[PDB]
């Protein structure tokens, strides 16, 4: 009823706008009330908020133009700078697809700022690389050295500049005369300097301030926060080491054995990534980043069927999607379950909220379609998919390998071209280009193809066979 | 139905009204004493409802009273100074009273009425915000109400008239409030992120008697007591969920993924460990033995303080109560329901409507593998050139741009025309001159 | 009351034969909650951007 | 299959696509007179089995149907 | 007597899909495809003023009628971008005696989907007035001592010292007449009131004011008892009069085979086995599919 | 070897379709009936708008943007895809929002594409606006002597990242 106490009870329950709403009105009232002016405060800095633990970017210039690993050439088994390409898709060079994309996926990085920016934006990132990773209150108006004094309005003003103005010049002007008050003895804020320090590049000195935090008192952030910055440094075994020691703390924390499980597929060892997934599947069942990564690993590994469970559970629920449907599709076709195969694909070309995700589907059912025979439905949904997202290699590769399946090889060559084009790291455009060539002659680009083939899957047979061949041509 | 809240008696609860924690209160306010609860719910636009359900039903709503002001965090305890039967009281922001829910019957079931007497009441000089309700000190078969303020003040009543009233140190926002018993502690979470035990008698004689820097100012504080072996107090964050000693240092704290609105430890199974359900805003309850997840459901609304309650001969059934207006009792979904495409004989394809759909495309498709007038007109004099164009059909988006030569320079390039009616003409000029 | 009698005998290859490869079915990778939220983040300004 | 998917009409065209499309093979023709007899005709059924036995031979189990569906008819 | 809003009924007949008197039509679109049911057959959807409507368009006998008395959630789903225009699509949850449907509606042509909107509004309207033809014990009817009134509804009769005959010593209370709905409450305590509206009203008798109730809100006799019979069957003759005025077109207060089994919204599934107390977890659970447990149901 | 090995669930999938294979076959055929039916659909609305890069009239166009900031290079490979045929008269159109992007020639004509060579055009898209929005830019290649596309293509043009 009344405005103050309507408007906490706004905040409370999470509204974000009404809040503001019943502040702002409380503030042209009154020019002299600050408990408003915090909760104001708060709700515009919720509702951008998001946590700093899982927000790591970094983008292009940090790939290349910063280095902080100690080691340059460190044995392989301790650095992050399974199933084989011939049956999981894959991204780079190798790096096989992931289930749970989350925005701290580096997913392999470039050599060089060129190679970088004549790639796909985000092929390296969820997101897009970027080179870099009226008003309520201005912020070079009010003197940080008298909100400090006051803990119970600096810690939401240091919220507020952090998180929603993202100033952490004054952010860290704000903390650094805030912990001068409290006499260096609250991890809180020792935490938000570290973080300061850690998005403005330095992470020894973010590192300082975190082990200093843990000593004052265990929690669940500031471990995860080292582990960040360890994983910034490129030490997983500093990292690992650090999250069994959190482990010892916290008995059974789903975030600490979700970060355990992350460091060890990005170091590539999925025998010990499913082992501290399936911890995290003891401890949550819910848990939608192993229960997908479970599934995928299931179905690529030739177990369909259980990861058509694995991902019926996330089905049950509720989680409701464009990717859990189409995934949902492709299990129930290859587990041999006919009946729920292609309603699956269809809600999911209904909840797909792009361009590229429909061209994805399209490109699944035009799979589901070839797998029936009747090669040319698969034609026109790989022609879809080429429709919906012109930049899909894997549609052009199949939409030339069924073209060679009917005759028209000029087709299949330029088919073959585009699809090695927009995708060198994979391997089958290469392949099927060699393989025609050499089938129709023209050995030179037959070795040009091949030996592509061979940078793209090294392990891989008939390149082998095809490089033997042609290099004995040759003499 | 694995994974869902299966229903129980449910219902919408009035007309786009309003209510947040502290409404739903479930207990025995009509002291029969046989252990089934009743539901009540009074929202801040100001009506006081209470119901026992059955397994809709028209005789369910025991009552609908109106009071004029608000209602804020209706309870159930002995807010009386001399029997030991439960009463109901109703926080204003500007008011306390106390009732009484007598029900008399009738021979018929629809027959029996529900009578509130105002046993007291008590003008609140501050603006209440929220309150706890205990037997304070070592007191027994009594429970005082110590209610907060919006403005940092908790004034204390011993069950009849006004006890006392001490200012907390340095708070701004309030918090949740609640009492421990086994420690005789008042503990709160102030809005410096701090969550602080005062001994009762401390405040009495007006301090801190503990305090612990959580990461966050706390949405609910739940200190639980059907345990005697080794006591904690629950405190809910809005990003964590501590679990605190009576010391007060953490025991044990999970780092939640989502936004949790409600909480509640209700009874425990193993030895020395706490059963918890707590409520997303994702629409979903989640059931921890104090760390570890034992069961999830999907809820259909966003959960505002849920309880656990036997309504009806069914123990456990959970009470959730929405803050827009809904209302459900239900109980878990255990069902695995086999995922399988259903029998339906009847719903046949059609095959004639469908094909000649298809013909048509497909007609299309095999076919195909097998409007406007533009004028430009030079004057004869940088000579000035003008485009007319006319359309036949009604065309959109129209954009004309005109190209001439690198040396050449024109003194405008783009033209851009949105929808034009039939038949209608278009005239563009601009001017051409050597530049180099 | 006759069964249809079915060949125990499959098609068995005797040659490998180069066969040009398909791209292999492709699960989307589902979202974290922190990536959606930025992604609506982003949207969200675009829209407003537009409502204007 | 089709025969056990309560579709006998697909059955036939497609046994019939079969009998027209193979020479050297007296399975087919076999089974389609099985199908025949099992349907109540009995009548080209017989035709079926001259077909067979026109085309004719080292299957156990093809062996006894051959006589099974010759005695019978 | 009245089903359009309290059930959900497949294949329904050319008549049942006509306006009732009291209903009446509010928005149309055609070309609205049905799903949850994969017959991929296109059809026409009717939000009218009791019930949502859905006809094949190309075979009639085929269609979907929803009450809205029976509907839980009602979310409309904008997906599939760029490649065509912004489509929606509409999601509805059902439960009609204990068993849950979900029906899906696709607009095919991107060109027309405002109706998506109009229907949640409307459902609102439904809601916010139930006052008008549902039955209600001890509600908050009055005011300071008047009644107070919904939106098309006034008081015809206002008469002091009525009775109730089902009850012992808190009767005698006010007795409001209106022309949707008749009120008592109880004058002493005046939370004791009863608002039967004339839709649930089956016969107003005499045996002494007798109304009987519609088996809807079961078999629930009423009795009242006034003051000389003189106003008492000026009352009775005056409450049918009104009755039968009402019933000639009703009102409804809303401001402005197989077929089920294909439309399960849990998934082969028509139940509700038991609720019975679980050791386990302390909660009320649905009991157990013989041989099942809950820690096994629950791993992977 | 490495022969693969069936838990609980495979046993009880193929008792499932054991016991009820004649639904799954009906309602697999249908909804591959209605897969038809959608996919026909939808290539033909396709072939309507002319959006497929891919599409007698051989030729084969996909379009690359390069770089951040607020000057973008789009580069369209262009490709003649028969056996010795070359195409004279094509000439590319692009449709962009002319208050977000500056093109500075919009329309120009394409050299004599000779079959099996991957011709890069390109140009520079300038962003104008001074708040990051990303729209598409659409481009159709065309006859000169007709005003359908031949084909087209899309391209979601990045963030600014300006000044």
């Amino acid at each position: 009823m009344e405005p103050l106490l309507l408007a906490w009870s706004y905040f409370r329950r999470r509204r974000f706008q009404l809040c503001a709403d019943l502040c702002t009105q409380m503030l042209e009232k009154s020019p002299c009330d600050q408990a408003a002016w915090i909760l104001k405060a708060r709700a515009l800095t919720e509702m951008v908020y998001v946590d700093e633990i899982d927000v790591d970017e970094e983008g292009i210039a940090e790939m290349i133009l910063d280095e902080n690993a100690i080691a340059q050439v460190p044995r392989p088994g301790t650095s992050l700078k399974g199933p084989s390409p011939a049956v999981r898709p894959v991204t780079q060079a190798g790096r096989p697809i992931t289930g749970f994309l989350r925005p701290s996926t580096q997913s392999g990085r470039p050599g060089t700022i060129e190679q970088a920016i004549k790639t796909p934006r985000t092929a390296y990132t969820a997101r897009p690389i970027a080179s870099s990773s009226g008003p309520f209150i201005n912020l070079s108006r009010l003197n940080l050295a008298k909100y400090a004094q006051k803990p119970k309005l600096a810690k939401a003003l240091f919220e507020y500049i952090f998180h929603h103005e993202n100033d952490v010049k004054t952010a860290l002007d704000l903390a650094a005369l805030s912990t001068e008050h409290s006499q260096y003895k609250d991890w809180w804020w020792k935490v938000q300097i570290g973080k300061c320090y850690y998005r403005l590049g330095l992470y020894r000195e973010a590192e300082k301030q975190f082990k200093s935090a843990l000593k004052q008192q265990e929690m669940v952030d500031t471990f995860l926060y080292l582990a960040k910055v360890y994983i910034s440094l490129d030490q997983p075994l500093t990292a690992l080491n650090l999250f069994k020691q959190g482990l010892d703390k916290f008995p059974g924390e789903v975030t600490l054995l979700c970060g355990i499980a992350r460091i060890y597929e990005e170091m590539n060892n999925i025998s010990s990534a499913t082992e501290y997934y399936k911890e995290v599947l003891k401890q949550d069942n819910t848990h939608v980043e192993a229960i997908a990564c479970i599934g995928s690993n299931h179905f690529y590994t030739d177990q369909p069927e259980v990861a058509l469970r694995f991902y019926r559970r996330l089905l049950q629920m509720g989680v409701y999607n464009c990717q859990l449907f189409n995934n949902l599709g492709l299990c129930c076709f290859y587990a041999q379950q006919y009946d729920m195969t292609l309603t699956s694909f269809e809600r999911a070309l209904s909840l797909a909220e792009n361009e590229e995700e429909v061209a994805d589907v399209w490109y699944n059912l035009g799979h589901v379609a070839v797998g029936t025979g009747d090669t040319n439905l698969a034609h026109q949904c790989f022609r879809l998919a080429l429709v919906s997202n012109n930049q899909h290699a894997e549609a052009y590769n199949n939409l030339a390998v069924l073209e060679m399946r009917r005759g028209h090889v000029e087709q299949a060559k330029a088919l073959l071209q585009t699809a090695s084009s927009l995708a060198p790291h994979m391997y089958e455009p290469h392949f099927n280009f060699a393989t025609i060539s050499d089938k129709i002659g023209d050995l030179q680009r037959s070795y040009a193809a091949a030996k592509k083939s061979e940078a793209a899957f090294p392990d891989h047979v008939d390149t082998q066979h095809l490089i033997k061949q042609l290099e004995q041509h040759f003499a | 139905s694995l994974f869902k809240a299966r229903d129980w008696w449910s219902t919408v609860l009035g007309d786009k009204e309003e209510f947040d924690q502290g409404c739903l209160c479930l207990a025995d306010v009509d002291n029969t004493g046989n252990g089934q609860d009743k539901i009540i719910v009074g929202s801040f636009m100001g009506y006081l409802r209470i119901f026992n359900p059955h397994p809709a039903q028209a005789e369910d709503l025991l009552l609908e009273v109106h009071l004029r002001d608000p209602i804020l965090q209706v309870e159930v305890g002995k807010f009386v100074s001399g029997t030991e039967m439960l009463h109901l009281a109703v926080l204003h922001s500007r008011k306390l009273c106390v009732y009484s829910v007598s029900g008399t019957l009738g021979n018929v079931e629809h027959g029996n009425q529900y009578q509130i007497k105002l046993m007291y009441e008590h003008n609140l000089q501050r603006t209440a915000c929220n309150m706890t309700y205990g037997s304070f000190g070592g007191v027994k078969g009594r429970d005082l109400i110590c209610i907060q303020s919006v403005d940092g003040m908790l004034m204390v009543f011993e069950q009849e008239s006004y006890a006392f009233g001490r200012f907390l140190p340095g708070s701004l926002l309030p918090g949740p409030l609640a009492y421990s018993s086994r420690t005789d502690s008042f503990i709160t979470v102030s809005s410096c992120h701090q969550v602080e035990s005062y001994k009762y008698q401390v405040l009495a004689f007006a301090v801190v008697d503990w305090t612990l820097n959580i990461g966050e100012q706390a949405i609910d504080i739940c200190i639980v007591s059907f345990i005697q072996s080794a006591s904690s107090v629950f405190v809910l964050g809005e990003r964590n969920f501590f679990c605190l000693k009576d010391n007060g240092q953490i025991q044990f704290m999970k780092k939640l993924d989502y936004s949790p609105s409600c909480f509640l430890p209700y009874c425990s199974v193993s030895e020395g460990t706490i059963n918890t359900l707590i409520g997303n805003h994702n629409n979903m309850l989640h059931i921890y033995q104090d760390v570890t997840l034992k069961w999830a459901t999907q809820l259909p609304h966003v959960p505002v303080a849920v309880r656990v309650g036997c309504l009806h001969d069914l123990k456990g059934v959970i009470v959730t109560l929405s803050d827009d207006g809904h209302l459900q009792c239900s109980y878990l979904g255990t069902d695995p329901s086999l995922f399988q495409a259903p029998k339906v004989e009847s719903r046949e394809l059609n095959y004639d409507e469908l094909d000649m759909e298809l013909k048509e495309l497909q007609k299309v498709i095999k076919n195909v593998n097998k409007d406007l007038k533009v004028s430009a007109m030079v004057s004869p004099n940088s000579v000035t050139v003008k485009v007319t164009l006319k359309n036949r059909v009604a065309l959109q988006k129209i954009k004309l741009s005109i190209y001439v030569q690198p040396p050449l320079v024109l003194t405008g390039d783009q033209f851009t025309f949105e929808f034009m009616a039939p038949e209608m003409t278009r005239t563009v000029g601009f001017s051409v001159y050597l530049k180099g | 009351m006759f069964r249809e009698v079915l060949p125990k005998q499959g098609q068995l290859y005797v040659e490998d034969i180069t066969t040009m490869v398909l791209c292999k079915p492709k699960l989307l990778p589902l979202k974290s909650l922190t990536l959606e939220k930025l992604e609506k983040m982003q949207q969200a300004a675009q829209d407003t951007i537009h409502q204007q | 299959a089709l025969t056990n998917l309560e579709d006998s009409e697909n059955a036939k065209r497609a046994y019939e696509e079969a009998v027209r499309l193979d020479k050297c093979n007296p399975l087919v023709n076999l089974n389609y007179a099985v199908l025949l007899y099992n349907q109540g005709e009995k009548r080209d059924a017989l035709a079926q089995y001259q077909e067979m036995e026109k085309k004719v031979s080292s299957s156990l189990e093809f062996d006894p149907e051959m006589v099974e569906v010759a005695q019978k008819l | 007597a009245l089903w359009e809003d309290r059930d959900v009924r497949f294949d329904v007949s050319s008549q049942q899909m006509k306006t009732r008197p009291g209903e009446v039509l509010i928005d149309c679109l055609d070309s609205v495809e049905d799903t949850k049911g994969n017959n991929g057959d296109r059809g026409r959807l009717l939000v009218t003023n009791l019930r949502i409507v859905w006809h094949s368009l190309a075979l009639p006998r085929v269609n979907l009628s929803i009450g809205y008395n029976c509907i839980l959630n009602i979310t409309t789903r904008t997906a599939n971008s760029k490649l065509r225009g912004q489509t929606e699509a509409l999601y509805v949850l059902t439960k009609c005696n204990s068993t849950r449907f979900e029906f899906i509606f696709t607009n095919l042509v991107p060109g027309s989907p405002r109706l998506y909107t109009s229907l949640i509004a409307v459902h609102r309207a439904y809601e916010t007035s139930k006052m008008y033809r549902d039955f209600k014990l001890r509600s908050a009817l009055i005011q300071n001592k008047q009644l107070r009134l919904l939106p098309q509804e006034n008081v015809y009769n206002k008469i002091n010292g009525v009775w109730n005959l089902s009850s012992d010593q808190g009767n005698l209370g006010t007795f409001f007449i209106t022309n949707v709905r008749i009120v008592w409450h109880a004058n002493m305590n005046d939370s004791f009131n009863v608002s039967i509206p004339y839709l649930q009203i089956r016969s107003v008798k005499i045996r002494a004011l007798v109304i009987e109730s519609s088996q809807q809100s079961g078999g629930y006799v009423l009795g009242f008892k006034i003051d000389p019979v003189e106003k008492l069957q000026e009352s009775v003759k005056e409450i049918n009069s009104l009755h039968k005025v009402y019933s000639a077109n009703p009102i409804f207060g809303v401001d402005y085979t197989d077929a089920f089994v294909a439309y399960f919204a849990d998934g082969n599934k028509q139940q509700d086995r038991e609720p019975v107390f679980s050791e386990e977890l302390g909660l009320a659970i649905e009991k157990l599919k013989d041989g099942f447990t809950l820690q096994g149901l629950w791993e992977v | 070897l490495n022969v693969p090995r069936k838990t609980r669930l495979y046993v009880d999938q193929t008792l499932r379709e054991r016991e009820a294979g004649t639904a799954m076959h009906r309602t697999f055929q249908a909804d591959l009936y209605l897969l038809r039916l959608r996919a026909a659909r939808a290539y033909v609305q396709a072939l309507e708008s002319s959006l497929s890069p891919v599409s007698r009239e051989p030729l084969k166009l996909h379009a690359v943007v390069q770089g951040l900031g607020p000057t973008f290079k789009l580069t369209l490979h262009l490709q003649n895809t028969s056996t010795a045929r070359p195409i004279l008269g094509l000439v590319v159109c692009f449709l962009y929002n002319e208050v977000l992007y500056a093109l500075p020639r919009a329309f120009f004509k394409v050299p004599l594409l000779v079959p099996g060579l991957n011709y890069p055009l390109e140009t520079f898209v300038k962003s104008l606006s001074d708040k990051g929005i990303s729209d598409i830019i659409k481009v159709l290649v065309l006859r000169e002597g007709q005003s359908t596309p031949l084909l087209s293509a899309h391209i979601n043009m990045p963030m600014s990242e300006g000044l």
